[PDB]
């Protein structure tokens, strides 16, 4: 056997979300996992909520379908939810592919963009990296464009996927790798960060 | 309280062996059937192996059967996983998992009965070798200053500020896996602009895979 | 009563 769950689901902040899992004849577990962390048991044994878990988390198992209900969705419930159960055919443990929960309706926040030029130490080590740090934004989707003089940069661009900060706002990094020569040969370099139609730009000069 | 804590993780060559260890506290291991769960980077949870309370029956996933060996020492409150002839596909964070109900109620493959999870231990099966990081300062009402931790392998790198005394305004960004196969990250701390010439900001970089500890003073440009 | 799906055979 195997366990089936939808890769993604969204809920407006303060509303109710129901995450389903599909399997046959089982005793189901629900495990919450945040990006950098270990999983946490929100429900085990179909309906048993461990002590310390808020009562807004409830588990129900109907005929060949497990359900995790989250009433009054909070910003901290934004995580990956995995269902666990038993595979009697094989004799081992099974997990669903996970359901990433997106808690929508949070205040739309504009990104704070900080651009760093290559350090003196890095230029002495015959290297050039432009560090563009994007922080404090919601939703977590940004398109980064690098400009050499007035021209878009095609190569040497590495961008981290947006991840949540401690305060629940998002953050991402974009690195432009150049030769110390390419850095000096241009008047300036720009980091163009587009978030929900609005572009925030920062510029660094040698 | 219940705590599960794994060790034994690290970088190993394809064909190499690694012994994982899980130390249990807050409960008696002998009263519980135990299991190992793993997670490949950006992938889902996957059950690896399971063992009964006295270790009379063991179970393994199809992909690790014959190479992996789950064992336990009840006397030491420790669960083990000997992982022999390792392959690139075995690269994952490995978690120790504890069922909520005792050995008579929840068996080792009952992955729906887990109440306690370990901190996890990273296993990197690569032909690549350990590389120490190169730390460069990212010089600055409020000023953003940080430090660039470049060209290191494998993960992780932890960055603290002023020996962990400076925590507010600190954001250590997830690492970038370059096309070269090396990682790079940055940690940025937002500080008052008036304090820059009177106060000292030091980032404490630590790369346990290469046993590297770098303290870099981030001061304004000249 | 919840019974384990696997135990050491008697």
């Amino acid at each position: 056997s195997e366990l089936t769950q939808d890769p993604a689901v969204s809920v407006a902040l303060g509303q109710t979300v129901r995450i389903t899992c599909q399997g046959d004849d089982s005793y189901y577990g629900w495990y919450q996992q945040k990006p950098g962390q270990a999983p946490v048991t929100v429900i085990y044994g179909n309906d048993n909520r461990p002590s310390g878990i808020p009562d807004r988390f409830s588990g129900s198992s109907s005929g060949n379908t497990a359900s995790l209900t989250i009433t009054g969705a909070q910003a901290e419930d934004e995580a990956d939810y995995y269902c666990g159960a038993y595979d009697s055919s094989g004799g081992g443990g099974i997990f669903g592919g996970g359901t990433k929960l997106t808690v929508l309706g949070q205040p739309k926040a504009a990104p704070s963009v900080t651009l760093f030029p290559p350090s003196s130490e890095e230029l002495q080590a015959n290297k050039a990296t432009l560090v563009c740090l994007i922080s404090d934004f919601y939703p977590g989707a940004v398109t980064v464009a690098w400009k050499a003089d007035s021209s878009p940069v095609k190569a040497g661009v590495e961008t981290t996927t947006p991840s949540k900060q401690s305060n629940n706002k998002y953050a991402a990094s974009s690195y432009l790798s150049l030769t110390p020569e390419q850095w000096k040969s241009h008047r300036s370099y720009s980091c163009q960060v587009t978030h929900e139609g609005s572009t925030v730009e920062k510029t660094v000069a040698p | 309280e219940v705590q599960l804590l794994e060790s034994g993780g690290g970088l190993v060559q394809p064909g190499g062996s690694l012994r994982l260890s899980c130390a249990a506290s807050g409960f008696t291991l002998s009263s519980y059937q135990m299991m190992w769960v793993r997670q490949a980077p950006g992938k889902g949870l996957e059950w690896v192996a399971g063992i009964t309370g006295r270790g009379g029956v063991t179970g393994y996933a199809d992909s690790v059967k014959g190479r992996f060996t789950i064992s336990r020492d009840n006397s030491k409150n420790t669960l083990y996983l000997q992982m022999n002839s390792l392959r690139a596909e075995d690269t994952a964070v490995y978690y120790c998992a504890k069922p909520a109900l005792d050995s008579d109620q929840c068996g080792f493959p009952e992955a729906g009965c887990i109440d306690a999870w370990g901190q996890g231990t990273l296993v990197t099966v690569s032909s690549a070798s350990t590389k120490g990081p190169s730390v460069f300062p990212l010089a600055p009402g409020t000023a953003a200053l940080g430090c660039l931790v470049k060209d290191y392998f494998p993960e992780p790198v932890t960055v603290s500020w002023n020996s962990g005394a400076l925590t507010s305004g600190v954001h250590t960004f997830p690492a970038v896996l370059q096309s070269s196969g090396l990682y790079s990250l940055s940690s940025v701390v937002t500080v008052p602009s008036s304090s820059l010439g009177t106060q000292t900001y030091i980032c404490n970089v630590n790369h346990k895979p290469s046993n590297t500890k770098v303290d870099k003073k981030v001061e304004p440009k000249s | 009563k919840k019974v384990a799906v696997v135990r050491t055979p008697p």
